[PDB]
């Protein structure tokens, strides 16, 4: 069990938000 | 005859693309540019009764369009700027237009002194 | 027609009637584009009053130039821009229509005057928008604007 | 033969996989599940002193507050741009 | 069969004319880029 | 459409992005049409991929 999947959440939510700092970077 | 040129062409090029002003949100930059170009020349072609205008004061409006200065500005407040604009022109700034009749032209000079005029009274203007 | 058409030369006031906009139910059924008065001119009614006929018909010969379009491409085309002034210009008909003290016997509905202050108002308020959250029908076969608002609680339930 | 495709760019049609987690596949992928990858690049194309930037940007966000999965975001963006700086 | 109505649908259709092929190039503008970014997305849904 | 013949909007004036396939898949055989030609068409992350793939085609 992983940090973000405690309240909430998803591996859409996850990868959204990774996918975003990529290319943010 | 240094302003009826360009705006008979715009307003021509214009009259090929207006059917789809209402319907040509996705289109391409160009037909865009004719769009808003001509639908602010038309404005700049309508006119209240019994005041007709000297030569001068008509070849400063024109100007005005077809130099580009009113292509951010709002359609609908064209005939209210353009009213407030000739007022404050013909009040203020009548060596100006005395120098557009002299030189039967607008020279370089004319057209900086315009484009000054024409640019800060549009930002108060669209406040 | 040769007998209406040299009429029209020896009129200061003209109100056209016409059987397209009757037969909508829309009465009294005055063409708003076909109408005309030589009192109708900044100088003599106030700028208040003309600018808010000249905006009346403005907005519906842009409604009855789209009709057409629309009727085939569908309204789903046309830009919030342009479906906002389809819908007011359809409050705006609808406006423009009034119960008759002498057509009570036609309508069914009470007759009423309306002021020309009261007509001024509700029309530059319809075309500012102040309704656009009203339906349609709350404008029809009313009186003042204050009956619209009134008609569209009514509407509700 | 692997296929290593983002949505938008194919890049491929030894490898390395990294659990998916923010890591490096020398022949970057974001997340995802041939590797399926949400944003999938090089390597070439990615800066870098901005990912320091988005880095130490995203640790002062997380000073909050307080609310759960908030918070689990910022800590996830943080996990992100470590695994950035982790790359270059 | 008026006058009046044929020039009323002719001023309509010739919009209609204008409109549809202005559509027409616009969903080629859209097409041109969908077909393109169609080729990598069809390689990454077979997973 | 789907919904007025039968919730989303906002679908199809931009293209898709995966990104509209995450807003879809987070609020939770996929039916599309398959283009072929200029004329021709047919009717827990990879679930995410599918509806990404339907939005593409």
């Amino acid at each position: 069990v992983a940090y973000w999947r405690q309240a909430g959440l998803s591996y859409i939510r996850y990868s959204q938000i990774c996918a975003k700092a990529v290319r943010d970077a | 005859k240094q302003v009826a040129g360009t705006m008979k062409l715009e307003l021509a090029q214009y009259r090929e693309v207006a059917a789809f002003a209402q319907f040509g949100s996705d289109l391409d930059a160009a037909t865009q540019q004719l769009l808003s170009r001509g639908v602010r020349l038309t404005e700049l072609l309508k006119q209240g009764q019994y005041s007709p205008m000297a030569i001068e004061e008509q070849v400063a409006v024109i100007y005005a369009g077809v130099r580009g200065y009113l292509d951010k500005l709002e359609p609908s407040k064209i005939t209210k700027f353009e009213n407030a604009f000739l007022s404050h022109v013909i009040s203020q700034h009548q060596a100006l237009l005395g120098k557009i009749r002299t030189d039967g032209k607008i020279s370089e000079e004319s057209d900086a002194k315009l484009k000054e005029i024409v640019t800060n009274f549009l930002a108060g203007f669209e406040a | 027609d040769p007998a209406p058409a040299t009429t029209f030369a020896h009129l200061d006031a003209t109100t056209v009637l016409s059987r397209a906009i009757a037969e909508l139910g829309i009465y009294p059924a005055v063409d708003p584009l076909d109408s005309t008065s030589r009192i109708m001119d900044p100088n003599i009614v106030g700028s208040e009053h003309y600018d808010v006929a000249r905006g009346v018909q403005k907005i519906l010969q842009d409604y009855k130039s789209l009709q057409d379009i629309i009727a085939i491409l569908g309204m789903d085309e046309l830009s919030e821009e342009d479906k906002l002034t389809v819908s007011r210009a359809r409050k705006i008909q609808r406006f423009l229509s009034q119960p008759f003290q002498v057509a009570e016997v036609f309508t069914g509905h009470l007759g009423k005057l309306v002021p020309l202050k009261e007509t001024i108002k509700g029309f530059q308020q319809i075309l500012a928008g102040e309704y656009d959250h009203l339906p349609e029908q709350a404008f029809y076969m009313v009186g003042p604007i204050e009956e619209a608002v009134a008609k569209a609680d009514k509407l509700a339930e | 033969s692997f296929t290593f495709a983002s949505p938008t760019q194919v890049f491929f049609n030894q490898v390395d996989v990294p659990t998916l987690r923010p890591g490096l596949v020398v022949v970057f992928v974001s997340s995802g599940s041939q590797l399926l990858a949400e944003e999938a690049v090089t390597l070439d194309m990615l800066d870098l002193g901005a990912a320091k930037a988005n880095l130490e940007k995203a640790q002062s966000e997380l000073l909050g507050a307080a609310d759960e999965a908030t918070r689990a975001e910022i800590q996830i963006r943080i996990e992100a741009n470590e695994a950035l700086v982790k790359a270059l | 069969a008026t006058l009046k109505d044929i020039t009323r649908r002719l001023k309509s259709i010739k919009n209609i004319q204008k409109i549809t092929k202005s559509m027409k190039m616009v969903a080629a503008a859209k097409y041109a880029r969908a077909e393109r970014e169609l080729k990598p997305a069809r390689v990454y849904g077979v997973g | 459409k789907i919904r007025s013949i039968l919730t989303f909007k906002e679908v199809g004036r931009r293209p898709p992005t995966f990104g509209d396939a995450s807003v879809i898949a987070l609020e939770l055989s996929i039916i599309f049409n398959r283009f072929r030609s200029v004329i021709s068409y047919k009717t827990e992350y990879s679930l995410a991929n599918i509806i990404y793939y339907s939005l593409k085609e």
